[PDB]
């Protein structure tokens, strides 16, 4: 729900200014997925990892 | 005692404790997932 | 539109344009990309960070 | 000018890991065929 | 050991990024710093066999 | 610079030598003209003019 | 890459960050705003005196 | 996802409204009867159920269950 | 399916049907807290197979038991004496409605 | 008399009126008035309101008829000119060639 007006001077170049109440409520909230992945092998001698 | 897997396809519950290789117990998929800690966790609401 | 102000409590002169703007959220985000280093491992080949 | 002698470098300029350095194969096999021609010419 | 206290409580620890050797035992650095590869030169990596490395 | 998503580095100058003369010779109050051709370069921006 | 132009006259140096840029027009033309967690990693040495 | 429990802009509870409105699509209202009949004035919350899009009904038929 | 932290951020926004004039502002820490500035309430559903259902296989409200939570759900657990200083039924959430 | 704009308050040209100070009275004058004029502009402009809309850019009514007045006039010198051409008749410029 925008508005175009100039506006406390910290919007000055290409910056933005959001509403502290509507990221409380859920605006622009998201969610972040990383992965990590491990593998145990069994070498030519006979002995493996544990 | 022993840690149970719970498989990607039947969802039955299985026990491996071993080297064994990972195949379920009924089916024929090889596809194991870790049940859920038994721990509380505390998160806020916000 | 017609506006009030939120600080002073008295209208605004001009008239404000309002109303629904379509806004995506890019993946760029400053938490990945702080950084600062005071002191850290070098290189074997030339001893340089 | 005309060189009958080299030197080997350090190993400091020439890590363990490059498995080892470029020189360092090189340097191998110069000495290979080196030792090559003084059997090969015996 | 420590050097400025000859106790053996030393410990691995590393702060927010440096890597180091500390005397638990009294706050004491002994050694800091690592030398390691990067990435760039991780694509050149070649392998040669032992068999082949010594003849 | 424009606030779209740009970066900029920092330094942290470690003797008293360096920090004399990145104050007297390298301050942003010394350098409110540029060399050119003596014209200045810090001044007002939009939002500001208007 | 060579030892000239990568090595001797352009180098790499510790004691320093990096971060995006944002707008603030309630410092003075001359200061700059650092976030406290790159205050907490970068130190400078102060000698004792009295 | 799911419904967000209140409008974003003002804070009108609007997570009680989702069954009630695709009710009301069912006997034949239009969108802009539906919302009116919801009593949804403002138009920062008449958005809130007009483009929403819920996916947690699509998402579960790949859960895993029994 | 709904992750923890996006669950509880839910929970939050419910407004509770409290009068705030009774009780004191929790000190800092003291997470335990005590009778005089704390509520508490309790959810649980295990969703389950209606049995008795026939066999269209068609309509997920037949077809399950509480398969929907919604905040008729939360129960209040009275703590220390406030069972005695609240009547019942004064204490809930407002709506009663809320998915 | 007058009143400011780039010209006397931009990062251009000599005449600014920081500029001024500058040459004048020292580098603390000029760095001072600076930040005052930081912290006090955006005070007014922001509780005046200054915006732009779709209607600071709709055209009037006496621009459309100048716009179709010229278009017409425009296009038949243009006629007339590669008429000239393909008739041959065109007088060739006296610095190249008819093209
Ligand atoms: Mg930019
Ligand atoms: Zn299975
Ligand atoms: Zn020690
Ligand atoms: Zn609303």
């Amino acid at each position: 729900t925008v508005a175009v007006m100039s506006y406390s001077g910290y919007d000055i170049e290409d910056a933005l200014v959001l509403n502290k109440a509507s990221l409380d409520r859920g605006f622009g909230r998201c969610l972040v997925y990383k992965n990590a992945k491990c593998t145990l092998k069994r070498y030519t001698n006979q002995t493996f990892d544990k | 005692q022993p840690m149970i897997y719970i498989c990607g396809e039947c969802h039955t519950e299985n026990e491996i404790k071993s080297r064994d290789p990972i195949r379920c117990r009924e089916c024929g998929y090889r596809i194991m997932y870790k049940k859920r800690t038994k721990r509380l966790v505390v998160f806020d609401a916000r | 539109d017609y506006v009030t102000s939120g600080i002073t409590g008295e209208p605004l002169e001009a008239y404000i344009y309002f109303g629904p703007v379509y806004y995506q959220k890019l993946k760029h985000m400053v938490l990945d990309k702080m950084h600062a280093r005071a002191r850290g491992p070098r290189a074997v080949l030339t001893r340089q960070p | 000018l005309i060189l009958t002698r080299l030197l080997v470098p350090p190993l400091c300029i020439r890590p363990s890991v490059v498995n080892e350095d470029d020189l360092t194969m090189k340097l191998t096999e110069i000495i290979f065929l080196n030792d090559v021609i003084k059997k090969h010419r015996i | 050991r420590c050097p400025d206290c000859g106790s053996t409580e030393l410990v691995e620890d590393s702060h927010y990024s440096q890597s180091q050797l500390v005397c638990s035992d009294c706050g004491c650095v002994v050694t800091e710093g690592v030398l390691t590869t990067t990435f760039s030169d991780e694509g050149n990596l070649r392998e040669v066999t032992y068999s082949r490395s010594t003849g | 610079a424009d606030f779209d998503g740009d970066e900029m580095n920092l330094h942290l100058p470690q003797t008293e030598e360096a920090k004399a003369e990145a104050l007297v010779l390298m301050g942003t109050k010394a350098n409110l003209v540029t060399p050119r051709n003596g014209e200045p370069l810090i001044a007002a921006i939009q939002d500001f003019l208007t | 890459q060579g030892r000239f132009r990568g090595n001797l006259s352009g180098k790499r140096v510790d004691f320093s960050g990096r971060t995006v840029i944002s707008p603030d027009p309630n410092l003075r033309i001359d200061e700059v705003a650092v976030p406290v967690h790159v205050a907490k990693i970068l130190t400078f040495p102060e000698k004792v005196n009295k | 996802m799911i419904i967000p429990v209140r409008c974003f802009t003002c804070g009108k509870i609007v997570g009680n409204k989702w069954e009630a409105y695709l009710g009301l699509l069912q006997a034949e209202y239009t969108e802009g009867d539906a919302l009116d009949a919801l009593g949804l004035k403002r138009y920062c919350c008449r958005r809130m159920l007009l483009a929403h899009v819920d996916l947690i009904e699509k998402l579960l038929n790949y859960a895993p269950l029994e | 399916i709904v992750q923890d932290e996006i669950l509880a951020h839910r929970l939050g926004l419910i407004p509770i049907h409290a009068d705030p004039r009774l009780f004191e502002y929790r000190n800092q820490g003291d997470e335990e807290g005590t009778e005089i500035d704390t509520l508490q309430f309790r959810l649980q559903v295990r969703c389950t197979r209606n049995p008795h259902a026939a066999k269209d296989s068609s309509d997920p409200n037949e077809l399950y038991v509480n398969h929907k939570v919604y905040t008729r759900h939360m129960t209040w657990i009275p703590l220390g004496n406030q069972a005695d200083l609240f009547p019942e039924g004064t204490i809930r959430p407002v709506h009663d409605d809320i998915l | 008399s007058g009143s400011m704009d780039k010209g006397t308050l931009g990062s251009g040209s000599k005449n600014n009126i920081f500029y001024i100070l500058l040459r004048d009275w020292g580098q603390n004058e000029a760095a001072d008035a600076m930040s005052r004029l930081a912290r006090l502009a955006p005070v007014y402009l922001s509780n005046r309101g200054f915006s732009i809309g779709i209607g600071d850019v709709t055209p009037g009514q006496g621009l459309l008829k100048a716009k179709y007045e010229l278009l017409n006039a425009g296009y038949k010198k243009c006629d007339e000119y590669i008429e000239a051409l393909n008739t041959g008749k065109l007088q060739q410029q006296p610095g190249c060639t008819a093209e």
